[PDB]
């Protein structure tokens, strides 16, 4: 058994982490007090769920998690929430002044004051690991802490844990639920600094989650809780292979091996189905063929783009529930005759498939209906470069007038870091074009 | 009040569509780089499809189908027609072509040498997306030093009196629902030389009745509608914007040749076509009616023929 | 635990500041005795931003009351909520400033500024994490104008890494005490351009026009004018005082509203403005349209004569947030030419469930528009009319100032106008 | 259409289906850049306090 440590940075990372760890406890039968009646090895064990949970002598299953935020109000909810007993105070790290939506403040000014404290607490989790695989980092692109402190932490993790893997769950900024005009700045600044430190990054666009919540859950104005309930399901079906018995994506290294042929092109596109409303009493259970075909509808992707006008480098199908291999291959055989699936010439046109018979768990009283079978498709398509092109364009509009730049230089940043970060993104857009065009 | 932007000032068709949109009083033209628009009359090259359908609270419509260039580029049309299972099976209406990179060099000469061996008609036209027509394959390959080598219709239908060659231009509108509308009016561009140079359908129909005892609909237009439907249905799974965050429509220009046996051949598809001077007003109004007002309604026969498909 | 230290200076600063504390104390359920008697959890969750907690479950405003004469501050101490203020936080002199910026800034006010900084220090030393300061004052008088900007400069020296926010009342010949108001305001604007992060421009011309034309008040009093200021100040601080989906502080407001350091002067706006119909229910589309209407702006500048750099809207009351986002996006899409294209998505809307007193729902508008140059042009013209003849300058040279300090103040304000016009045509 | 690498267990099942075959900065460097930004912060603040002292 090899352990995975989760790190949640900023409001978006913390609130999402709280939703993920609640869902994890429901999936593994871990009560809010930390007890797990199904676990017969008291105070130890090398089971699959021990990748995310350690065990105390009293039988409490403690997440291998650390929450960090430059202000205390969001993490205080973890100290008060239903799963407060799950964590010990050392896992919850808070500062005084937040980054005020300013990457320079989260990275340079305030992050530098707290970076050693965070690393020491992570080291305390790493010392309890017999064989750490690496880290899962949850953060926003637009937040001052989610962008600023994360890129500082990712730099330091590559130093202190050079042989370890680092996967990212990143919230791409959407104006409908944004909090700052400078989120394009923070998004590009943190991508430039984190690029060579992340082995695989899963971008979730809030625009896609918002619209999926509106059109599939009939939610008029989705709040953060609505979005995080859906995001937690997508994160769970991605990390399920690390928490349960399986053979696909069983360690963080296999995520890079199966999805990232080129190191810079490490942003797989996630597609999840089905999303059914709980208020919908009469529900018709979708088949394997129907949910697999839904993996190719852009309205079900975590980032809105058109994979038809791109090229696939890698594809992974993660099924949960009543799915048999034969049904998958019949669905794939039908889909290839109809859909536009173009792979690059230097890669095999194929799918790595993983099935876990346990159907998805939904939060009781939530908006999501319990289904018999669901699938998450991870596909590294060049089409996700559209999201970079949109983001770089919004960056170029503000930066052409140097708007808001003084708040960053005022914290010790240099104007050249902006252009240096933008040139990298320009090179990244070129890397995607050279692969798929 | 709907908003639209103009990003192709050279488009004579959509300069008229823009003129009609403002003449309704319910459309407002914004600056070309204003993202808060409903309709984009976009540019022919490098249209930022990746930035459409991302403005909150806006239904955005563009006048171009992303990926439609596969049909409007001569080399892409040949490869598409040759590799698509829905087309390559037939293609009895498409002249024999070969994509020759400056590759099917061996396959062209194989069919070419067969024609000279059998003393058959061995005249091929080479073009790109500068044209040379020759009966010697050596002159063709040297002319292109990506091009395509197509068979030149050695037996075209010649209008009389005048012994003149012609082509047929048809305008096809595809809306956001992927309905295929064929404009009722085409044009015949006469060569004016023995084998303003524009003959419309009413006269051409009368000629076919007088000279050949048949009708345009029966002798030519059935094959035209068949070719238009085959080409557009073939790429529909690749370009449709049915469940997309933005919607697309596009006006196409199909170009046909007619041989002396009243058989219709496809020549090219134009993604950015101009119109006939007499027909600009009617067609641009139909574009507003079925392609623009359908998505953005405003506060009777049809000038289009709806090519029915599943 | 991010605390804001509030400072009110001069007659106008103490009068609008005292009304601010009456209004938000009522919203947070704090009686005049400092005891909480509200019925909502939202009232107390972020109460620490503006209130300290004394023993006995009392809440004391973190407010400092300053004036060079005791008159206005005696009215506060005798006023409704006068007993809720910390008695040590009353810092007052006896001489007054004579509606003279030089007396406030250089002679009379320098004598008193040290004891004000002592009270600021004691409040700041007991802050878990200080956000910065909000100051209420006028620019046309002497204490709030002259001594207020002297305070701002000295506070910045001791707290250079904290936010400085002001509610600055602009003078108008429609509501004028002395003819030297353009002098005092031009000297203050010079200080504000350099030493504040966020200034709410509260033009008395607009307040008078709203009372006269909209509210149909033939003879508006300062109480009528301050009724609008209380309402506006409640709205613009809603997202600092109450928990919601978007929790703000003084620094997040500055970062997102101020694209260039000097252009930090905001147009406030409020809806509804109803003449006593106060029972009639306003729809979300109506609030949104009135909120952007120039007749609801508190800065006497026509927004259609400029372009919006950034906009922050706050809706209060129980309503459909879906419909709020619809109407706010509709206004942007209808009038897209009035929002700069080089700041994408420059309008952010927040919603609070608790409406202000006496309203089922309201809407407050914080805009950084280039039209605000109209306000500074008006002051600059009034200034130049007198200064070209050096009229009334002896009141200031008699306090040690020389004309060059006036010439530099007018030059800096003309630059501010030109800077706003520059980005209006960018 | 070929199914390879079929691994089964009690919790689930995984395999691969193929259709068509194909054709760091040290701690010192980081610390210097962080301290450089702090120096530029202190310099800008010193100029401010100098201006205010004037
Ligand atoms: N899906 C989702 N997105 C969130 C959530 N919280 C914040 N965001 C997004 O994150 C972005 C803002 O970043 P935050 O995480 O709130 O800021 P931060 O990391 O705490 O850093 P600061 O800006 O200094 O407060 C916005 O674009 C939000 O849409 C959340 O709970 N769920
Ligand atoms: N295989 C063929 N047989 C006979 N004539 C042919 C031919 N291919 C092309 N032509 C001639 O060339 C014309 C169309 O060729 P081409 O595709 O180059 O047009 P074009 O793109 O240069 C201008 P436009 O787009 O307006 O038609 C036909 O109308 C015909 O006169
Ligand atoms: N809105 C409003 N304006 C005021 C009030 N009192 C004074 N003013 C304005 O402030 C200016 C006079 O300044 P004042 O505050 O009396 O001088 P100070 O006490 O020396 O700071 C004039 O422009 C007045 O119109 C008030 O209560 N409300
Ligand atoms: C919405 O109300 C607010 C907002 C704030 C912060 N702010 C201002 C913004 C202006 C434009 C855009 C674009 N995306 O985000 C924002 C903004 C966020 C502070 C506040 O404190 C008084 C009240
Ligand atoms: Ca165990
Ligand atoms: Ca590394
Ligand atoms: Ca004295
Ligand atoms: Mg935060
Ligand atoms: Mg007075």
């Amino acid at each position: 058994m090899r352990e995975c440590i989760s790190i949640h940075v900023g409001q978006a990372g913390v609130q999402i982490g709280n939703a993920c760890w609640e869902l994890y406890c429901l999936e593994h039968g871990i009560q809010p007090d930390g007890q797990m009646p199904s676990d017969k090895t008291i105070g130890g064990g090398d089971d699959s769920f021990n990748t995310f949970f350690s065990e105390t002598g009293a039988g409490k299953h403690v997440p291998r998690a650390v929450f960090v935020d430059l202000e205390p109000t969001v993490i205080d909810e973890v100290r008060t929430g239903t799963y407060r007993q799950l964590f010990h105070p050392e896992q919850l790290i808070t500062g005084k002044e937040d980054a005020a939506n300013n990457y320079a403040r989260g990275h340079y000014t305030i992050g530098k004051e707290i970076i050693d404290l965070v690393l020491d607490r992570i080291r305390k989790l790493a010392d309890q690991c017999t064989g750490l695989q690496g880290f899962l980092v949850f953060h926003s692109f637009g937040g001052g802490t989610g962008s600023g402190f994360t890129s500082l932490l990712m730099e330091r993790l590559s130093v202190d844990y050079g042989k370890k893997s680092k996967l990212e769950f990143s919230i791409y900024p959407a104006p409908q639920v944004s909090t700052a005009v400078v989120e394009p700045y923070n998004s590009i600044l943190t991508t430039h600094t984190t690029l060579e430190h992340s082995d695989c990054a899963f971008m979730v666009d809030n625009e896609a989650i918002y619209d999926i919540c509106r059109r599939n859950l009939d939610i008029e104005r989705p709040t953060y809780t609505n979005l995080n309930r859906l995001i937690s399901q997508i994160v769970s079906s991605i990390t399920a292979s690390l928490r349960f018995d399986g053979a696909l994506n069983v360690d963080l290294t296999e995520f890079q091996t199966n999805l990232v042929p080129y190191p810079r092109i490490h942003f797989p596109l996630a597609t999840y189905a089905p999303v059914i409303s709980a208020e919908k009493a009469y529900h018709e259970q979708l088949s394997v063929a129907e949910i697999t075909n839904a993996c190719f509808e852009p309205a079900n992707q975590m980032v809105k783009c058109d994979p038809r006008h791109g090229k696939y480098m890698a594809c992974c199908l993660l099924y949960r529930g009543d799915v048999v291999p034969k049904d998958v291959n019949a669905a794939i055989a039908t889909i290839k005759t109809k859909r536009s699936i173009q792979f690059v010439d230097w890669c095999p046109t194929g799918f790595k498939v993983g099935i876990n018979y346990q159907p998805p768990t939904v939060v009781p009283g939530g908006d999501l209906a319990k289904v018999q079978r669901a699938v998450c498709m991870l596909s590294n398509t060049t089409a996700i470069a559209e999201a970079w092109a949109r983001l770089d364009h919004k960056f170029d509009l503000m930066y052409a007038k140097r708007a808001f730049v003084h708040w960053y230089v005022g914290e010790g940043m240099e104007e050249g870091e902006f252009s240096e970060a933008r040139e990298d993104m320009a090179a990244l857009e070129k890397d995607y074009e050279e692969v798929g065009v | 009040m709907y908003t639209f932007v103009v990003r192709d000032e050279n488009s004579s068709v959509y300069a008229e569509v823009s003129r009609l949109l403002l003449a309704t009083g319910q459309w407002k033209r914004l600056r070309k780089d204003n993202p808060r628009f409903n309709l984009m009359l976009g540019e022919r090259n490098r249209l930022p499809f990746g930035r459409l359908g991302h403005e909150p609270g806006l239904v955005q419509l563009v006048n171009y189908y992303r990926g439609a260039d596969k049909l409007c580029r001569k080399a892409s049309l040949v490869k598409l027609i040759k590799t698509s299972p829905e087309l390559s099976e037939s293609c009895t209406w498409f002249p024999e072509s070969y994509v020759i990179y400056p590759d099917e060099r061996e396959v062209f000469l194989a069919a070419y040498n067969r024609r000279r061996e059998g003393r058959e008609g061995n005249v091929w036209i080479a073009k790109s997306s500068g044209i040379l027509i020759s009966s010697e394959a050596s002159e063709l390959l040297d002319f292109i030093d990506v091009h395509v080598i197509q068979k030149y219709l050695e037996k075209p239908l010649l209008l009389e009196p005048g012994h003149r060659k012609f082509d047929i231009r048809s305008w096809v509108l595809v809306d956001h629902l992927y309905n295929i509308y064929l404009y009722r009016e085409g044009v015949l561009r006469t060569s004016s030389e023995p084998y303003g140079n524009e003959m419309f359908f009413e006269e051409f129909n009368q000629y076919l009745m007088d000279a050949l005892n048949t009708t345009l609909e029966n002798s030519i237009l059935l094959q035209i509608k068949h070719i238009i439907r085959s080409c557009l249905m073939c790429i529909e799974p690749a370009i449709s914007t049915k469940h997309l965050h933005y919607q697309s429509f596009q006006l196409f220009g199909f170009d046909f040749m007619v041989d002396e046996e009243l058989k219709v051949w496809l020549i090219e598809v134009n993604g950015a076509p101009a119109c006939a001077q007499k027909l600009y007003a009617e067609l641009c109004q139909g574009i507003v009616d079925v392609a623009i007002s359908s998505v953005f309604p405003l506060a009777p026969t049809s000038i289009f023929i709806k090519l029915h498909h599943h | 635990m991010r605390e804001i230290v509030h400072i009110q200076a001069g007659q106008c600063g103490n009068q609008i500041g005292a009304k601010f504390w009456e209004v938000i104390s009522d919203e947070h359920g704090i009686d005049p005795t400092g005891s909480y008697h509200g019925d909502s959890d939202l009232q107390l969750e972020r109460i620490n931003v503006y209130y300290n907690e004394a023993t006995g479950n009392k809440y004391v405003p973190r407010a400092i009351l300053v004036d060079l004469e005791p008159g206005t501050m005696d009215s506060v101490r005798s006023g409704p909520f006068g007993q809720i203020f910390r008695p040590d936080n009353f810092v007052f002199g006896q001489s007054g400033a004579g509606n003279n910026w030089a007396k406030g800034h250089y002679t009379e006010g320098a004598e008193l500024v040290d004891s004000v900084l002592d009270v600021v220090r004691k409040e700041s030393e007991s802050c878990d994490c200080l956000q910065g300061f909000q100051l209420t004052h006028s620019l046309g008088g002497g204490t709030g104008s002259g001594m207020g900007t002297l305070l701002i400069s000295k506070i910045r020296e001791e707290y250079p890494d904290r936010i400085m926010n002001t509610f600055s009342v602009m003078p108008s010949p429609k509501v004028s005490d002395t003819v030297v108001e353009p002098y005092n305001a031009t000297l203050s604007v010079h200080q504000l351009v350099e030493n504040t992060d966020e200034t709410y421009c509260i033009d008395n011309e607009a307040l008078y026009d709203i009372c006269f034309r909209t509210l149909k008040l033939t003879t508006p009093t300062y109480g009528d004018l301050n009724h609008l200021v209380s309402a506006t100040m409640s709205g613009v601080t809603t997202c600092l005082r109450f928990p919601g989906q978007l929790n703000a502080d003084l620094r997040k407001l500055a970062v997102n509203m101020v694209p260039f350091p000097r252009l930090h002067f905001f147009m406030p706006g409020f809806a509804p403005l109803t003449s006593r119909q106060q029972y009639r229910a306003l729809t979300v589309p109506e609030l949104t349209q009135q909120m952007f209407d120039s007749k609801n702006m508190m800065a006497a500048c026509d927004p259609r004569h400029g372009r919006y750099l950034t906009v922050a809207a706050i809706f209060r009351g129980r309503m459909s947030m879906k419909e709020v986002d619809e109407q706010m996006l509709n206004v942007q899409n209808k009038n897209s030419s009035y929002f700069v294209e080089w700041i994408p998505n420059n309008v952010k809307t927040a919603v609070c469930d608790i409406p202000p007193r006496g309203l089922k729902m309201s809407a407050t508008f914080i805009g950084n528009s280039t039209a605000i140059q109209e306000l500074f042009k008006r002051i600059s013209e009034q200034f130049t009319a007198m200064f070209r003849r050096k009229a009334f300058l002896h009141w200031y040279t008699g306090e040690g100032m020389d004309e060059m300090e006036f010439t530099e103040a007018e030059s800096n304000m003309n630059d501010l106008v030109s800077e706003y016009q520059q980005y209006q045509d960018a | 259409m070929e199914v390879i690498e079929l691994n089964k267990c009690t919790s689930g099942q995984s395999f691969e289906v193929i259709l068509k075959p194909p054709s760091d900065p040290s701690l010192e460097e980081i610390q210097k850049k962080l301290e450089a930004a702090e120096e530029r912060r202190k310099y800008q603040e010193a100029e401010l306090l100098k201006h205010l002292a004037e």
